[PDB]
């Protein structure tokens, strides 16, 4: 078989023939072709340019190509154009097998209106509320009271969240039907207005579903998708805490029914919105194959993949509803190259320095190798991380840990926010909501603060990795064993804390304060010049990350945080007051070009917002593109260069201001 | 008790001393001598006789070797040299050559000192002498913390490497009051001599540092690189990193298209063990790359070309810096590796007006004579007589690799093309320039000629290179007798 994506999952389904034992093709585009995929297929074909059409989009070359491979089937995948009946017509065309849904359900499904009309076919509590318009305040007051709900204010035409207010009492729900109407009339031309349960605070519950196109149908145990920045989730989880079989058993069985019904075959997911007292709304369903479910996989061992691919020869399941249980709960989350702290600022292009992922007892899904590069045009994912777990505590522990020891460099990430998150007590707590992020991140983004004994932990080993990497330099057996330190972080020295060590063993240190000062005898193993530093204190345990050092400045990462300890003797310490501290020119005006060339590409428009690291134009000299961006500013004024100009000579390309 | 050292850290300055402390052992500095006057009996300069005379040498040790080291005094005179102070001096140098130790020297002078007469220049020619006659025989590293002025700013120049501070250093041969005397410009001190005019400019300095105590810190950290004499062996150090650890990210770094650019850093780092650079000149000719750099725990010179900037063509500034590199890693039997890709020379009338001939021959008058063992990588092209000038297997080269999308020609296609028909039908160019490039800008040529031993894989240059430099340690290897060379200067 064939499939049809480029990223974690095409590596997924070459791997699940692993055990199927199924030979499989693999195709790629151009600037993919050091893609791991590539070289885990057995066969590659090239499909022209890496933009996005040429690429895999391109129905015309990929089905094209299926007809050399022999296989009788071939993955749709589950992103691009799969599920597609544009596509799904081509296939059948000339006669092969989709791996996939049938048609009329995707498009009786996935359409975007008569959902609504398939929902109350059944009813399958469905949006409730007064259908029809309000065409008075006293009835708008009974139907409020009908349900006592947040009333739900939404206009007829209305959509995307405009016109809407909520209502929680009688008079609220008068002052905000009279706004409302004001509203509308005016950006609409509508007054019709409609009255909804409106929802507490939601949690955005998702119910898996399975099916075949035989029987034997079953329904997966729901999952979590509440976290979620600009209409993109972050953290799953598929055993929610607010789990009661009274509902989870219907829900389960009224998903069963629902498939039949519209005679699904390769079953998305449904879509719910739960509220504190234990609701239900089944729409907005998924018609495609969700990648979340590593986590159900991991408190079932329900392989979809390979149940969807024996549905594919019409053969019904190997599973049945009777023996799926819960073994514990799993935690997953996505890694993305998107740079959070400096405004969500994205950064591509960029070759892994070099990376490795954390591998103990967890399972990491991804297409990045080391020595490879994410383009513009495609998604910045890096990694999805999940951990098996049984419960919070342990599930999240472990995460935490894992964390700590991925190793990324060559680019920037989220994996502080990611850790943020999970260290949040109100995470742990055990419920959350689905406005939680800028609940809990008013402005911007803020990374937590360390607590005393973290800063401690860190300057004690930030002191046994300089002296053993100190060690190191001497020759022979002229080499000392004891020091005393006075660490500071900060250009200030902050806080200068006093730090002994002795070197007991090749991994065994005696920090205390001073000469004759209690000690400790920690533990700290690390390979000199390398990122892991793992140290354990009594049954504590930590991992910390080295990045580099100018012998007085050391770069240390903790959960998962640059800083910079400094690291000095008594003489240094007591010499580093009398030091000039000059400060750099901070100049907002006119960037030069550095050389001679010509303008072949223009990146940027006149007199807008510009942010740091975006390129901004490209000369072309002696056959060479380079491309100067910007270091740092906020907007520009200025005219631009032409195409074509071959001026330069130092002039003024951009001008900031 | 902190006694006459306030009024100098008061205008936020360290003193010799306290650099000499930070800069050796923590116990290991033995002053030797201490208690010397200038007996100058001129101007009323028979009175105020100092003890130290204003110089501080001595021993000390650096990582369990040991150093030679002396400190200018600012507080004494302005740091004046005299026939008193250079004695010191020339004991100091005289010892370090009898013994096969190094001399480390913190210039401070403030220029030379008038109420001695000539005896102030004979003591800089005597100095000026045993830097002549001791370079390549132990090396010499030199720093400077604040003024240095009038005729004894040479002595710094004939020493190896060049050392400035940001803040509080500048170095010229004449002061800016003449230059407003004979020019009538005004221009400061800072503006004339400061760190960043050596830096980017005049390319006389090696390095800037920020600080004193950083500049110490990572002058250990250069000092644990060199030989400690002529007749030593390469220094090696125990290191944990092994030639087995995987490089595969070299397999992507070169992209397919030929007219974009690469960062040569993302070559150069995966070879070396991690963080073992130390680059030499940063800021000067930024289109060169040289420093030291460490392959299995032994220490080796770095000299590569960038893409990055000026598409990576060979010039002046860069021809200097090279040879210069070469020279003194090859005076001292330390291992050369390089990374070619060069489309040429950088066409200009400024270029000949400046005189590229000469400069250009230095490079290759370094790279010919040298003995020491050399391993050469051709990554994407090399064209012309730089293809020659960037140890080209023709000289004496040891072993030479090449990247399988490498291309070794002549010239580009398009002067091949026009150059090899005349007048040949119009529309040539897309039938004869694909095809030439094709046919001949490739390594197949090259390697059936026998130039490149063999086309590796990217992924392979760490073994290789660790192979080579292994198997490789104990050449011997002679010139012709010569009382010495006539380089193009
Ligand atoms: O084709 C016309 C210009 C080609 C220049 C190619 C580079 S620029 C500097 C160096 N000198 C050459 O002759 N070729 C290279």
């Amino acid at each position: 078989v064939l499939v049809a994506n480029r990223g974690e999952i095409a590596c997924r389904v070459m791997a699940t023939c692993r055990r199927l034992g199924i030979k499989t093709v693999a195709v790629y585009s151009t600037a993919d072709e050091q893609a791991k995929h590539v070289k885990v297929a057995d066969e590659s074909v090239c499909i022209g340019p890496p933009a996005s059409v040429e690429s895999y989009l391109c129905i015309d070359k990929i089905v094209d190509a299926c007809k050399k491979t022999g296989a009788q089937a071939v993955h749709p995948g589950y992103g691009f154009l799969s599920e597609n009946g544009e596509f799904q017509s081509a296939l059948q065309k000339n006669n092969i097998v989709f791996v996939g849904p049938d048609a009329h359900s995707i498009e009786s499904m996935g359409d975007k209106i008569e959902s609504k009309r398939l929902a109350q076919r059944a009813g399958v509590t469905c949006i409730p509320g007064f259908i029809g318009e309000v065409k008075t305040h006293e009835d708008l007051l009974r139907f409020a009271r009908e349900i006592g709900y947040p009333v739900m204010i939404k206009a007829s035409g209305g959509g995307g969240g405009k016109g809407m207010r909520v209502a929680y009492n009688d008079t609220q729900c008068v002052e905000y039907y009279d706004m409302c109407r004001e509203e509308a009339k005016a950006a609409f031309h509508s007054d019709k207005m409609l009255v909804e349960r409106f929802i507490d605070h939601p949690r955005h519950i998702e119910i898996q579903v399975i099916a075949d196109r035989r029987g034997n149908t079953v329904y997966l145990p729901e999952r979590e998708c509440s976290i979620q920045r600009r209409n993109q989730k972050v953290i799953e989880e598929a055993p929610s805490v607010l789990l009661d079989a009274t509902t989870r058993k219907a829900m389960g069985e009224e998903a069963v029914a629902m498939a039949r019904a519209v005679q699904y075959v390769s079953a998305g997911t449904v879509e719910n919105v739960v509220n504190p007292q234990k609701q239900f709304y089944f729409l907005e369903m998924n018609t495609r194959l969700q990648v979340e479910h590593p986590i159900t996989e991991e408190i079932t061992g329900v392989d979809l993949v390979e149940q969807m691919l024996r549905a594919a020869a019409d053969l019904p399941l190997s599973i049945t509803q009777d023996d799926i249980t819960i073994n514990g709960h799993a935690t997953e989350c996505r890694v993305y190259a998107e740079d959070p702290m400096k405004n969500y600022f994205p950064s591509i292009g960029r070759l892994t320095m070099y990376q490795e992922p954390t591998g103990a007892g967890v399972r990491c899904d991804s297409g990045i190798i080391e020595g490879s590069q994410i383009s513009v045009y495609y998604d910045p994912l890096i990694c999805k991380l999940s951990t098996w777990g049984r419960d919070r505590a342990e599930c999240i522990g472990r995460m935490e840990k894992a964390l700590d020891e991925y190793v990324i460099r060559g680019l920037r990430h989220n994996i502080c926010l990611l850790r943020d998150v999970v260290t949040e007590p109100r995470y742990r707590s055990g419920s959350i909501t689905t406005n939680y992020l800028q609940e809990q991140y008013p402005n911007g983004f803020k990374k937590a603060e360390l607590t005393a004994e973290e800063m401690q932990l860190m300057y004690e080993v930030a002191a046994c990795v300089h002296l053993k990497r100190e060690r190191l330099h001497y020759t022979q057996g002229t080499a000392p064993s004891e020091r005393q330190l006075y660490l500071s972080v900060g250009a200030g020295q902050e806080g200068e804390t006093p730090v002994y060590v002795r070197y007991l063993d090749d991994s065994h240190f005696e920090i205390g304060a001073s000469k004759h000062g209690p000690f400790r005898k920690m533990e700290v193993v690390w390979k000199a010049s390398y990122p892991i530093i793992r140290v354990k204190d009594g049954e504590a345990e930590t991992v910390l990350q080295f990045w580099g050092t100018n012998e007085v400045t050391y770069g240390m990462q903790m959960r998962g945080t640059t800083f910079d300890v400094n690291v000095m003797s008594d003489l240094q310490s007591t010499l580093a007051h009398f030091v000039p501290i000059t400060e750099a020119t901070t100049n907002t005006k006119q960037i030069l070009s550095p050389m001679p060339g010509v303008i072949v590409a223009i990146k940027v428009q006149p007199g807008q917002m510009v942010v740091a690291g975006e390129e901004l134009l490209t000369l072309e000299a002696m056959k060479m593109r380079n491309k100067i961006h910007a270091q740092a500013d906020g907007k520009v004024k200025e005219v631009k260069v032409k195409l074509g100009a071959t001026v330069e000579d130092n002039e003024v390309l951009v001008e900031l201001e | 008790p902190t006694a006459a050292e306030d009024l100098r850290h008061k205008k936020k300055r360290l003193t010799a001393m306290e650099r000499v402390q930070l800069f050796c052992d923590p116990g290991t500095f033995r002053e030797r001598d201490a208690l010397v006057e200038h007996e100058c009996h001129n101007f009323g300069m028979e009175k105020r006789k100092v003890p130290g005379d204003g110089f501080i040498t001595g021993t000390g040790k650096v990582f369990g070797r040991p150093v030679f080291l002396f400190s200018h005094d600012f507080t004494v005179f302005g740091g004046s040299l005299s026939r008193t102070n250079a004695a010191k001096v020339v004991r100091i140098m005289e010892e370090a050559a009898k013994i096969g130790v190094p001399v480390i020297g913190f210039n401070d002078s403030g220029g030379a000192r008038i109420h001695e007469g000539v005896d102030s220049l004979a003591g800089y020619a005597d100095i000026f002498l045993r830097n002549t006659l001791f370079s390549g025989v132990i090396p010499q590293i030199s720093v400077i913390m604040g003024p240095c002025a009038g005729g004894a700013v040479y002595s710094p120049a004939i020493t190896d490497f060049t050392f400035m501070v940001e803040t509080s250093s500048y170095m010229f041969v004449t002061g800016p009051e003449v230059v407003s005397a004979v020019g009538g410009k005004l221009v400061t001190k800072d503006e004339l001599g400061g760190p960043h005019v050596h830096a980017t400019k005049s390319g006389v300095s090696a390095g800037t540092f920020p600080n004193d105590i950083v500049a110490m810190a990572q002058l250990r950290r250069l000092y644990s690189y060199l030989p400690l004499s002529n007749r030593d062996p390469v220094p090696v150090l125990p290191t944990a990193d092994e030639r087995y650890r995987d490089v595969s990210s070299l397999n992507t770094v070169v992209p397919t298209e030929v007219k974009e650019a690469y960062d040569m850093r993302d070559v150069i780092y995966p070879v070396i063990d991690h963080d073992s650079f130390f680059e030499i000149q940063p800021q000067f000719a930024k289109n060169i790359i040289c420093g030291f750099a460490r392959v299995e725990g032994r220490s080796v010179c770095i000299i590569a070309n960038q893409p990055k900037v000026q598409a990576g063509v060979l010039d002046i500034d860069s021809s200097v810096k090279g040879a210069r590199m070469v020279r003194f890693a090859d005076a001292f039997n330390i291992p050369i590796i390089t990374f070619v890709d060069v489309p040429g020379f950088l066409p200009g009338v400024q270029q000949e007006y400046g005189g590229i001939i000469r400069h250009g021959a230095k490079l290759l008058y370094a790279y010919a004579e040298a003995t020491v063992p050399k391993v050469t990588i051709i990554t994407r092209k090399a064209y012309g007589g730089a293809y020659d000038v960037m140890s080209s297997k023709h000289l004496r080269g040891d072993s030479n690799y090449a990247w399988p999308h490498a291309e070794i020609a002549v010239m580009g296609a398009a002067g091949a093309c026009k150059l090899l028909y005349s007048k040949e039908t119009a529309e040539q160019q897309a039938q004869r320039i694909a095809d030439y490039e094709k046919t001949f800008c490739t390594p197949l040529s090259a390697a059936r000629k026998g130039f490149v031993d063999a086309v590796i894989d990217p992924s392979e240059t760490r073994m290789r290179v660790c192979e080579d430099l292994e198997r490789l340690a104990r050449k011997q290897l002679q010139n012709p007798w010569k009382k010495h060379g006539n380089i193009p200067l």
